[PDB]
C-alpha cells in the first residue's frame, strides 16, 4: 500500500523524535537539579545550624559560673515548682515552629516538582493528535 | 435486551395510535351521513 | 493581575509563539492593553534627562547588560553599545545603581532649558432645553467652577440657534457689561473665516486678552454668564423643535484654539442636550416632522443615511482638525431623545475625552461624572495628562500593526511596523490629545520569524513603551515602561500556559467593534465564532469523533463564557437599542480597563442572601436566582440595579423591619445601599443607580440581561407521564423570561461538537 | 415537524416536556418579534384559524394581544362561527365608517394620591416615564401611555391602580380624587381623534367598613380573572388556584359579620353575595383548568377574555 | 508505506523496553534516602539548639501558659493540614510512568491496528 505516506509519516517521525525523547530528558533533568538544589540549600542550613551549636554550645559550659547555670539547669527533680513548666512549653513551641518552617519550604519546593507535568505532557497529547487524525483523513483518499 | 428494545417500540406504537379518537369520529361521520340523507329527504318535499 | 499591577500592561499571550506558522497555530492575535498613565506603586519621578540609545531610542532599562569595566551599556533591542556620559562614569559601581536599572516603570521629569500652560476648558453650553434641565446645568457648572484649579483657564460659549462666544474678564471701567461675539447658524464658516471675524487672527496675546483668562482673575465674570444663562427666545414654526447648531458651536470653539494655543493643553467640553437641527452636522430636520435615524434605518440603508454620511464628513473634518492641533473634546450628551452619538463619536475617539450619556440632568449619571472629571489625585493636582505621544520599540522578532483605542496614528514609517494593518497603523507613535487615569489602548503585534532558529539564546523578547505627556503642574513628562516575555522554548506548549482568558477576551471585543465600523455584523460574527471554534479545536483535550472526552484547562475554560456573552452583548448586536446607546457602548469600551470591561461583557450578579449570614458570592447569571427571599445586585458598568423579591418587598410594606426582632433584615437592606454607593464613587461614568423589585419598580433592566432559567427548550425534552393531578396545587410562583438567546449549556454543546469533529 | 408519526403538543405535553414539540421555542419567540415589529409600525394582526387539527394558536396568540388584534377560532371556514365573525369585522356604524380605531394612544393621568401599576389586555407600554407611575407593576407597566394599534367598540382594557398615601391625616374630609384617560386614534374617515374621559371618586373615612357600599362585585370578578390568567403565563395555574382561594378567604372574613367559630351566624352583604360564586366558576372554567382541552382552544379563551368587557366576561 | 510503519514500531518500542527510565530513577532514589537522612540532621541540630537557647534566655503563669500552648495546638493543625497536603502532591507526582507509558501504549496499539491493516 505505497499510497504517498512518505512525506507525511516522515513529519510524524520528526515529531516523535524531537519531542518524545527530548521531553523525557528535559524533565528528568528538571527534578534532579532542584533536588541538587535541595542538596545545596539543606547543607547551607547545616552550616549555620552546626555553628549555632558550637559557639553557643561551648560558651555556656566552658566558663565556671555559666557552666553552673547548666549544672543547676531546671533541676533533675520532681515538683516542677511553677517555673519549669512555665518554661518548656516554649521549648516544644520552638521545636514546633522550626519543623513548621522546614515543612513549609518542603511544600514550596515540592510545587516545582508537581507543576511540571501538566503542560508539557498535554503537549504530547497535542502535537501527536492532529498528526494521527490527519493520518486517517489523508488515508481515506486512495 | 430485546425486551427493553421493543417494550419501547410497543409503547411508541400506542401513543402514535389514536384508537379511541377514531371511533368518536366514525359516529360523527355516520350522523353526517344521516344528516345529509335527511337533507335530501327534505329536498324532495 | 500582577502584570497589570506592575506596568499596567496585559498581554493575551504571556508566552509568545515562535514563528509565523506558530502564530497561525495559536490562531489568536497577539496583543496587549497598556494603560499609559496608570498610577501604580512602582513609579519614581526623577529630575534628570533619560539616556537614549542613538540607534534605537531605548532608555536604560533593568534588562540591560552593563559592562562595568568599560562604563558601557548595551541596548537590548539594537544590540549596539553606548557609553555612560561623564557623570554616570563614576557612581556606576555594582552597589550604587540608579533607579533606571532597578525599577521597570520609571518616570522622568524632563528638565527644560517658564510656567508651562495650565489646562484650558471651554464650556460649550447648550440653551435649547427645558427650563428645569437648564437650571440644574447652571448648578453643576457652578460646582464645577469651584473645582477649577487656581491656575486653570476657562472660556464660556453658550450656543443654540446661533452661537454666542462670550468674552471674559473685561475692564474694571464698566463691571456692568458682558460682551458676546454672535455667529449666525446655518452658515458653515471655514476655519480662517472665524479667525478673521473674531479679530484674534506670556502665552496670552492681547487679541486673546478679551478671551481666555485665569479663573483666579475672572471669578465674577464666570458667575455672571452662568446666571444670565437662560433659554432661546425664538418662536419656532408650529411643531418645530428649538433650532440648534451644535456643529457650528464646535467649529467656533476649535477655531479659537487654532490661532490661539496650538500644541498646548486645552479641552472643549460640550454639554449638548438635543440633536443638531440646522447648519452642519445635520442628523434630522429643524421641524419635529420626519423621523430621526434608527438602528433599523442603518440596517435597510434608508434615505436618512444622507444625514448620516454628510454629517459624518463634517464631524470627522473637525476631528482631524482637533487632532492636528492637539486638543481633546468631551461630550456630555443628556438628551431625552436621539442626539447624534454615531457622528460625534469620531471626534472623541480620535482625541480622547468623555462620552458621558445622561438622560435629563437630574439623573445621577451626569452630576457626579462632571465632578469626577475635575477631581484631584493624592498629590492634589488634576489626574490627567495632555499631548501624550506613545511610541513603541519592538524587537527584531515582532512588529506592531495596530493601536485600537483612544489614539491616532501619525507616521514615522520604518522597520518597526509591518504590513497587514489591523486597526490604525502605518505608524510607530500615536498622538493623544489628552489621556486620563482610565484610558487603555489595544496594541497588536505579529511575529514574523520565517525560520525557527532566529531567536537569541533564551530570548526574553524585549519591548519598550514610551509616553510623553504633560502634567498640569506645568512640567513636561516622559514615562517609560519596559517589559519582557520569554517564549517558545523547544519543549512544546509554552505559549498556551501564558494565555489568560480575560485579556484575550477584551482584545477580540475591540477587534469586533472596529470591524463592525468597517463591515456588517453578519461576517464579523462568522469570523468571531470561527476564531472561537479554531481556538477550542486546537486548545483542548479530546479524542476525535468523541465529544464525551472533552476537557479544558483553567486558562482555557472560562473564555467560551466571555465569548457567549460577547455574542450576546450590545456591542455586536446593533438592534434592541438606539444608535446613540450602541455608540455610547462602543465609545467607552475602546477606553476601559480590563477588569471593568470584563464586567461590561459579562454582567456581575452579586447575590445577597438572607440565610447565608456573610459575604456575597458571585452566582451564575441565570434566572435561578429570582427567588423572592433574596436581593440581587447587577453590575454591567451602566446599571447598578438592585433587585428585590416579592417576599422582601411586602416585608417592607407591612413592616417586619421596623419592629426590632429583624435587625438581620435591616442589615440585609442596608448592604445593597452601602455597597452600591462604593461602586458608584470609584468608577467613571457613574452608572445609573436604579432601585428595583420583583415584577415592578424598574426591574425590566435586570430581567433583560438575566438568562432564562427554565428554558422552553428544556420544557420540550421527551417523557411526559403520571404527574397530572397531585400535590395541593401550588409551587413557589415561578417567573418566565423569553429571549432570542440559546442557553449557555447548549451553546457549549455546539462548541464541543463542532470542535471534536474538526 | 413533517413526519406524521409524531403528534402535535397538548397540555400534558407542555407541562411535562415532550419531544413532540421540539420547534415551539423559536416558533413562539419568532411571533413575538413580529409583534415587536408590529407595534413600532402600528399594524395589527388578526387571525382567522379554521381546522380540526391544531393551528398553533398558543404561539401565535402573541401578536393579537400585543397590537389589539382579534382571534376567531372555528372548526371550519364554512361554519357560522367564521362567516359571521368575518362579516362583522367589516360592519359599519351610523355613518358608514368602520367600527374600529387604529394607532390608538391610551394615556392615563392621576392625582398625586395614587399612581398606575400597569395594564392588562390589548395594549403595550411605551416607557413614557413620569410622576404618575407606581412602583408595583401589574402586567405592562413603566408608562402612562400605551400603544394599541387596534381597538373597537368591545375592546376593554384593565387598568390597575395603587394608593400611595401613608397617613389618613393628610386628607381633608370629603376629598375627591380624579383620574383621566385620553385616546388618540385614527378614525376610519382619516382624521385624528382624542377622547378625554374624566371620573371623580371620593376617599373613605379611616374606618375600614365604610368602603363596603362602594364595592362592585361584577367588575372585581373580571379584575381577578384577568389577573389570574396573566399570572398563569409565568407561574403555574395550580399556584394561581391557591392564590385565588386564599384571597377569597381573606376577603370574605374581612367583609362579613359573624361570631367567632360560629358558622350559623355567617352573613354576607348584597355587594358580596354573589362574589364567592364567581371564583367557584373561575376555578372550574377552562381559563385556569387545562383538562379536556387543547392548548389552542385554551389560547382562544384566554385571548378573547383579555379584550372583552364586563358583561362578556361574566358570560364566559 | 509498510517500511515506514515497521521502523515506527522499532523506533517506538525501543523507548518502551529501555531500562533507561529505571536508571535515572535509581539516581533520584539514592539522593532521596540521604536527603531524608539529612532531614533528620535538621531535626537533631535544631531540637538541641531550641533547647539550649531556652537555658540561657533570662503577666502571671495563668496567662502565659494560656497563650504559647494556644500557640501550640495550632502546630497541631498545621502539620496535620500540610502533611495531608504533602501526600497529595506525592500522589500527583505518583503518575510518572503510569500515564506517560499509557500514552506510549496508546500510540503502540493504534499504530498496530494500522500495521495489521497494511499487512492484510
Amino acid at each position: 500500500e505505497h499510497c504517498l505516506c512518505t512525506e507525511k509519516l516522515q513529519e510524524l517521525m520528526d515529531s516523535l523524535d524531537d519531542n518524545l525523547k527530548s521531553y523525557e530528558r528535559n524533565v528528568w533533568q528538571l527534578q534532579v537539579n532542584v533536588l541538587e538544589d535541595e542538596r545545596t540549600e539543606l547543607q547551607m542550613k547545616v552550616a549555620n545550624l552546626s555553628e549555632r551549636l558550637t559557639e553557643i554550645q561551648s560558651k555556656i559550659m566552658n566558663d565556671p559560673f555559666l557552666s553552673a547555670k547548666y549544672a543547676a539547669a531546671g533541676t533533675p527533680g520532681a515538683v516542677p515548682n511553677a517555673q519549669t513548666q512555665l518554661r518548656e512549653a516554649s521549648a516544644r513551641l520552638a521545636l514546633a515552629e522550626s519543623v513548621n518552617a522546614e515543612l513549609e519550604r518542603r511544600l514550596a519546593f515540592e510545587r516545582s516538582i508537581s507543576r511540571s507535568w501538566q503542560t508539557n505532557l498535554r503537549a504530547m497529547q497535542r502535537e501527536l493528535r492532529e498528526h494521527l487524525a490527519s493520518l486517517a483523513l489523508a488515508s481515506r483518499k486512495s | 435486551k430485546g425486551i427493553e428494545d421493543r417494550d419501547r417500540l410497543l409503547s411508541l406504537a400506542q401513543r402514535q395510535d389514536k384508537s379511541e379518537e377514531n371511533e368518536r369520529l366514525k359516529s360523527e361521520v355516520q350522523q353526517l351521513k344521516c344528516r345529509v340523507e335527511k337533507l335530501t329527504r327534505g329536498a324532495t318535499v | 493581575h500582577e502584570h497589570e499591577a506592575a506596568t499596567g500592561c496585559r498581554f493575551s499571550w504571556n508566552v509568545w509563539p515562535a514563528t509565523r506558522a506558530e502564530a497561525q497555530k495559536i490562531e489568536l492575535p497577539l496583543g496587549c492593553m497598556f494603560t499609559p498613565l496608570r498610577d501604580c506603586t512602582s513609579l519614581q519621578l526623577v529630575e534628570y534627562e533619560p539616556v537614549r540609545c542613538r540607534v534605537s531610542g531605548c532608555i536604560l532599562n533593568p534588562f540591560c547588560a552593563i559592562d562595568f569595566r568599560s562604563k558601557q551599556w548595551t541596548c537590548p533591542f539594537s544590540l549596539q553599545r553606548n557609553a555612560f556620559p561623564n557623570h554616570y562614569a563614576m557612581h556606576i559601581s555594582e552597589q550604587n545603581l540608579p533607579a533606571e536599572l532597578l525599577y521597570p516603570t520609571i518616570e522622568y521629569i524632563l528638565p527644560q532649558p517658564e510656567s508651562l500652560p495650565p489646562p484650558l476648558f471651554f464650556l460649550v453650553v447648550d440653551t435649547c432645553v427645558i427650563e428645569e434641565e437648564l437650571d440644574q446645568l447652571r448648578d453643576s457648572l457652578m460646582q464645577a467652577l469651584a473645582l477649577m484649579p487656581s491656575d486653570a483657564m476657562v472660556g464660556i460659549i453658550t450656543y443654540g440657534a446661533m452661537a454666542m462666544l462670550h468674552e471674559l474678564g473685561g475692564g474694571s471701567e464698566n463691571v456692568d457689561v458682558m460682551k458676546a461675539h454672535v455667529f449666525r447658524g446655518n452658515k458653515e464658516l471655514t476655519s480662517t473665516q472665524i479667525q478673521q471675524q473674531l479679530g484674534l487672527a506670556p502665552l496670552l496675546r492681547p487679541a486673546a486678552a478679551r478671551f481666555i483668562q485665569p479663573v483666579g482673575e475672572c471669578e465674577y465674570k464666570l458667575t455672571s454668564i452662568l446666571e444670565e444663562l437662560r433659554r432661546d427666545s425664538w418662536p419656532v414654526p408650529s411643531d418645530s423643535r428649538p433650532m440648534r447648531c451644535t456643529g457650528l458651536a464646535l467649529s467656533v470653539a476649535l477655531a479659537v484654539l487654532e490661532a490661539a494655543w496650538y500644541q498646548l493643553p486645552a479641552r472643549v467640553l460640550l454639554f449638548v442636550g438635543g440633536a443638531c437641527t440646522s447648519g452642519p452636522g445635520q442628523v434630522v430636520d429643524l421641524s419635529l416632522c420626519e423621523s430621526i435615524r434608527h438602528h433599523l434605518d442603518l440596517q435597510k440603508d434608508n434615505n436618512n443615511a444622507r444625514f448620516v454620511k454628510k454629517a459624518l464628513k463634517y464631524y470627522t473634518q473637525l476631528a482631524n482638525q482637533a487632532v492636528r492641533s492637539g486638543h481633546a473634546v468631551d461630550i456630555f450628551a443628556c438628551s431625552l431623545d436621539q442626539v447624534g452619538l454615531y457622528e460625534m463619536k469620531v471626534m472623541t475617539e480620535k482625541t480622547g475625552g468623555c462620552v458621558v450619556m445622561g438622560d435629563s440632568f437630574s439623573i445621577n449619571v451626569f452630576k457626579d461624572s462632571l465632578r469626577k472629571f475635575f477631581e484631584t489625585d493624592s498629590t492634589g493636582f488634576l489626574k490627567m495628562g495632555f499631548n501624550a505621544k506613545i511610541e513603541v520599540l519592538c524587537s527584531k522578532e515582532f512588529k506592531v500593526c495596530g493601536a485600537i483605542g483612544p489614539c491616532t496614528g501619525t507616521g514615522k514609517k520604518g522597520c518597526q511596523v509591518s504590513d497587514t494593518i489591523v486597526g490604525e497603523g502605518m505608524t510607530t507613535e500615536w498622538q493623544a490629545a489628552a489621556l486620563d487615569k482610565e484610558s487603555t489602548v489595544a496594541f497588536y503585534f505579529e511575529v514574523t520569524n520565517q525560520q525557527a532558529q532566529n531567536l537569541p539564546p533564551g530570548k526574553q523578547s524585549f519591548l519598550q513603551f514610551q509616553t510623553s505627556y504633560l502634567h498640569p503642574s506645568g512640567r513636561r513628562r516622559l514615562r517609560v515602561t519596559t517589559l519582557s516575555y520569554r517564549f517558545a522554548e523547544p519543549n512544546t506548549i509554552d505559549v498556551a500556559p501564558g494565555f489568560d482568558q480575560e485579556a484575550a477576551a477584551v482584545l477580540m471585543t475591540r477587534l469586533a467593534v472596529f470591524k463592525t465600523e468597517s463591515e456588517e455584523s453578519l461576517d464579523v460574527l462568522r469570523w468571531l465564532d470561527r476564531k472561537l471554534i479554531r481556538l477550542v479545536a486546537r486548545f483542548a483535550d479530546y479524542q476525535k469523533d468523541d465529544p464525551s472526552s472533552f476537557h479544558l484547562s483553567t486558562e482555557f475554560s472560562i473564555y467560551p463564557q466571555f465569548m457567549y456573552h460577547l455574542r450576546r452583548s450590545h456591542f455586536l448586536q446593533t438592534f434592541n437599542a438606539s444608535p446613540d446607546e450602541t455608540a455610547y457602548y462602543r465609545s467607552v469600551l475602546l477606553r476601559a480597563s480590563v477588569m471593568n470591561a470584563l464586567v461590561m461583557i459579562q454582567p456581575a450578579l452579586l447575590e445577597y442572601s438572607f440565610e447565608q449570614q456573610g459575604p456575597p458570592q458571585p452566582v451564575l447569571l441565570d434566572a435561578q436566582a429570582l427567588k423572592p427571599n433574596v436581593i440581587l445586585l447587577l453590575d454591567s458598568f451602566f446599571h447598578v440595579v438592585v433587585w428585590h423579591g416579592e417576599l422582601i418587598h411586602q416585608w417592607r410594606e407591612q413592616g417586619f423591619h421596623n419592629m426590632p426582632e429583624y435587625e438581620n433584615l435591616r442589615q440585609l437592606l442596608q448592604a445593597p445601599l452601602e455597597d452600591a454607593k462604593v461602586i458608584l464613587d470609584e468608577r467613571f461614568p457613574v452608572p445609573k443607580y436604579v432601585q428595583c423589585n420583583s415584577g415592578g419598580s424598574q426591574a425590566r433592566f435586570l430581567l433583560a440581561k438575566v438568562n432564562p432559567s427554565t428554558n422552553y427548550a428544556q420544557t420540550a425534552g421527551g417523557g411526559a407521564a403520571m404527574a397530572g393531578l397531585m400535590g395541593d396545587s401550588g409551587a413557589a410562583g415561578e417567573s418566565f423570561i423569553n429571549t432570542d438567546d440559546v442557553s449557555l449549556k447548549v451553546f457549549m454543546d455546539h462548541l464541543i461538537k463542532l470542535a471534536v469533529q474538526s
